[PDB]
């Protein structure tokens, strides 16, 4: 049985700029089979109020997701994205680079 | 959306028939045809669903997609082929759409026609006269009566197997007193070389 | 194996009456079907249900309801009948639904007359007519007459034993019977029915003729106010005996 | 007008953890989520506005009882995989079917079945015959071909039914699936030059960077065409910089029948 592992990308909608309100997404795709556990965290902490689409399937037979949520990026916040699957020993964390 | 097929056909022992359909669905999944013999159930005859012909034994069946158009065609009619066909059309959401279905009679081969009136044996237990007009040509026809207290019944076909004889009849009967085999079947055209024997 | 069973074949029922009709497959198949066919018209969906544990409307679902018991059966329900759901109603299967080329596979189908009034219910008279001499002495053959007449509804069926045994070769039975008041719409109908036999064969006088209408009409539980007898489900016949 | 396609997946699930359903299945115009149907819901329903206005509710009534059936008929074709092929655990099953309206209007069609997210049996609606990957697909490759009317059937709703839904779903999306938001585009230094697009629809875009007049696609890291969340999609591409020679460099996008260039000074 072959797994595939996600591909994990953090970005925001629009080019951030400090002080403007913006989304932060988190984009989850490529992974077989399709359970997944998907957060963003703000400087190490959980987002309590994030929104994600429907699971989605790709014609290669992964899978895909988009997780979003609202924010206004500041110099100091950090953000990224934790994700678990079942080719992950541990959880991935692949921070917001602006 | 519309499935149309003709009510009745009439056709020939040995010969072919080709039984048609048409139809306007909201689009198409196939169209199948099936086979009711009267007081039976239907069985699946066919299915088409690209453009063409498929036999099956002595029937095929046609299918034109563009022209909203299919026939079964029967050859080599036997008269177990008396039946109903009925032609179904599968729409888009896989609705079934059926055709009201065509009655296909077939008229059995007379080789050696005898037609002929007879009066059947009274039964004491009933108050009819009975009169049995049988062994005429497929070509006769039998009107129903026109005398309300007369009963004629439309032609039959038995099949004699051990003597691979086939013959038609039909059967008229009354209680009145001025009903006589004689005059029984006056309103309908029967051979002019019917026996009729003597009273 | 067995196909479609559906049940009953025939049945008789006073307008308000409630009816269930029963259907099972043998053939493990998920989808089933409940249509009734009507004279000038195709055949028309009631219910059906794609796969064990749903069912849904068809095209004429008002007055009906379904129960897909299990993936075998498939029941059909008349809560209150009224005379417009007199019809033949056929159960049908089929392997899967929602896939272009999969056939149906169909009951024997039911019968059901829903009527006002059960006075208008009758049994046959029978009637075995003997062969006409003109005819042996013509022919070489031999055709006796059956007429099972007056009866009411159309739910009938007609057979002919020769030696205590059914046969059919040489039979022949209207396809339709005749309405003897053609203008009624509940005339009483008559049907007739011929076995024809080589002359030597009706000239044994050992050799036994029969003709048999079983009737499907009234039961137990049907409510009977006339004076005359009870029109219940029986079978009425005569008899010929050859002749030398 | 552009290619289209329509497109239905299935995914079913042998063993799921708990609450997670044990068979899906969505439908797609484009990148667009048209349908969504699941085990739990046991209800076929749209996934665009343009869907949800524009097909009654005998539709998605009749559907749903098609799905109800497919559901059933997938899981025992899982079941008869698993057994065949020895396996415990839970193991996935999928199916996807659909249908491209091209540019040209010239058609394609496509049917084809995964076991564990790796290709088990493809259809050719040509040949009219199905291509099996392994032993198991074998069986099941015999067992459909022997159902000559079936392949008939699949390729007539590939080549004309689907077809049709894909032109009647494209007119009922038609404001949001024909449009034309183009991109806005910039190159920065992060010593690698990034070429950056957002805001543009439809997804397909090609970025790539031009040395000299040269395209050089050993060279250039391409970024995946993403969703920015409001409809939009944004993309990359980058290449590093030769700091022993001058050269000129360019970004070269192309969308929609658009070609944008901006050289780097
Ligand atoms: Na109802």
């Amino acid at each position: 049985m072959i797994q595939r592992t996600p591909k994990i990308q953090v970005y925001s909608r629009h080019p951030a700029e400090n002080g403007k309100s913006n989304f932060l997404n988190c984009y989850v795709s490529g992974f077989h089979p399709s359970d997944i556990e998907v957060d963003l965290l703000k400087n190490g902490e959980r987002i309590e109020k994030v929104e994600h689409s429907d699971l989605s399937f790709s014609k290669d037979w992964s899978f895909y997701l988009l997780y979003y949520t609202e924010f206004t990026p500041t110099e100091k916040d950090e953000y990224a994205c934790r994700v678990n699957h079942v080719t992950l020993s541990q959880p991935k964390i692949v921070k917001w680079d602006r | 959306q519309n499935i149309d097929q003709p009510t009745e056909m009439t056709a020939t022992e040995g010969a072919i028939v080709q039984i048609n359909c048409t139809y306007q669905t909201s689009g198409f999944n196939g169209l199948f045809w099936y086979q009711q013999h009267a007081g039976e159930a239907p069985t699946f005859l066919s299915y088409n669903v690209l453009d063409g012909l498929e036999e099956k034994g002595r029937f095929s069946s046609f299918l034109s997609r563009s022209k909203g158009y299919s026939y079964l065609l029967l050859k080599e009619l036997q008269m177990k082929d008396s039946a109903s066909y009925l032609c179904a059309v599968k729409d888009s959401n896989y609705q079934l759409i059926w055709g009201a279905g065509t009655k296909l009679i077939i008229k059995p081969d007379i080789q050696n026609p005898d037609p002929a009136v007879y009066q059947l044996r009274d039964s004491k237990s009933s108050d009819k006269s009975v009169c049995l007009f049988t062994d005429f040509d497929s070509q006769t026809n039998v009107s129903q009566s026109k005398d309300s207290d007369v009963y004629i019944t439309d032609k039959c076909v038995l099949d004699m197997r051990s003597m691979d004889f086939k013959s038609n009849s039909a059967v008229a009967w009354s209680n009145k007193s001025d009903f006589a085999c004689a005059n029984a079947f006056n309103n309908s055209i029967i051979p002019e070389d019917t026996f009729f024997p003597s009273p | 194996n067995a196909g479609v069973t559906q049940t009953p074949k025939f049945q008789v029922l006073k307008t308000g009456q409630s009816m269930t009709l029963q259907c099972a497959q043998d053939m493990n198949h998920n989808s089933m079907y409940w249509y009734r066919q009507d004279p000038g018209m195709g055949l028309r969906l009631i219910y059906y249900s794609a796969s064990e544990g749903t069912t849904d409307k068809g095209e004429v679902p008002n007055g009906y309801n379904v129960s897909r018991l299990n993936k075998r059966e498939f029941s059909l329900r008349l809560e209150s009948a009224a005379p417009s759901q007199t019809s033949v109603y056929f159960c049908a299967s089929s392997v899967w639904t929602g896939e272009g080329s999969g056939e149906l596979f169909f009951g024997e189908g039911s019968r059901l007359t829903v009527l006002e009034d059960l006075k208008n219910v009758f049994p046959p008279e029978v009637a075995v007519f003997e062969p006409s001499e003109a005819e042996i002495s013509h022919t070489q053959k031999a055709t006796l007459v059956c007429l099972a007449t007056g009866f009411y509804p159309d739910h009938v069926e007609l057979s002919w034993w020769v030696n205590g045994k059914e046969v059919h070769s040489g039979v022949c039975t209207d396809p339709q019977p005749l309405k003897e008041q053609p203008a009624l719409n509940d005339s009483r109908y008559a049907l007739s029915s011929r076995l024809r036999v080589s002359a030597t064969f009706w000239q044994n006088p050992r050799n036994h003729f029969r003709c048999q209408v079983q009737f499907y009409g009234l039961s137990e539980n049907d409510e009977w106010t006339q004076d005359r007898a009870k029109p219940v489900t029986q079978i009425v016949s005569a008899e010929a005996w050859g002749r030398a | 007008m552009r290619t289209h396609s329509l497109r239905y997946f299935r995914l079913g699930v042998s063993d799921p953890i708990h609450g997670v359903p044990e068979f899906i299945s969505v439908g797609y115009v484009d990148s667009h989520p048209i349908t969504t149907y699941d085990s739990v819901t046991r209800q076929k329903e749209p996934r665009a506005p343009w869907m949800a206005e524009n097909l009654a509710p005998d539709h998605w009534e009749r559907y749903t009882q098609l799905l109800r059936g497919w559901q059933q008929m997938f899981k025992v074709e899982l079941k008869r995989l698993q057994r065949h092929y020895n396996h415990s655990g839970s193991h996935t099953y999928q199916r996807m079917i659909g249908c491209e309206l091209l540019e040209d209007g010239s058609t394609t069609g496509f049917l084809q079945y995964a076991y564990d997210g790796q290709d088990f049996l493809i259809f050719n609606k040509d040949t009219l015959s199905w291509l099996a990957v392994d032993n198991v697909a074998h069986t099941i490759k015999q067992a459909w071909e022997a159902n000559q009317h079936e392949l008939l059937y699949q390729k007539n709703w590939l080549e004309e039914e689907c077809i049709a839904w894909l032109k009647r779903f494209l007119e009922y999306g038609k404001d949001t699936l024909q449009r034309t938001e183009p991109p806005l585009v910039r190159v920065n230094r992060k010593t690698a030059l990034f070429c950056k697009a957002h805001g543009f629809y439809p997804p397909e875009i090609y970025m790539t960077w031009m040395k000299n007049g040269e395209e050089i696609v050993q060279e250039i890291d391409y970024g995946d065409i993403l969703p920015s969340g409001d409809g939009t999609y944004q993309a990359w591409a980058s290449i590093e910089l030769d700091p022993q020679s001058s050269n000129l460099y360019s970004c070269h996008v192309e969308h929609s029948g658009v070609h944008m260039v901006l050289q780097v000074p």
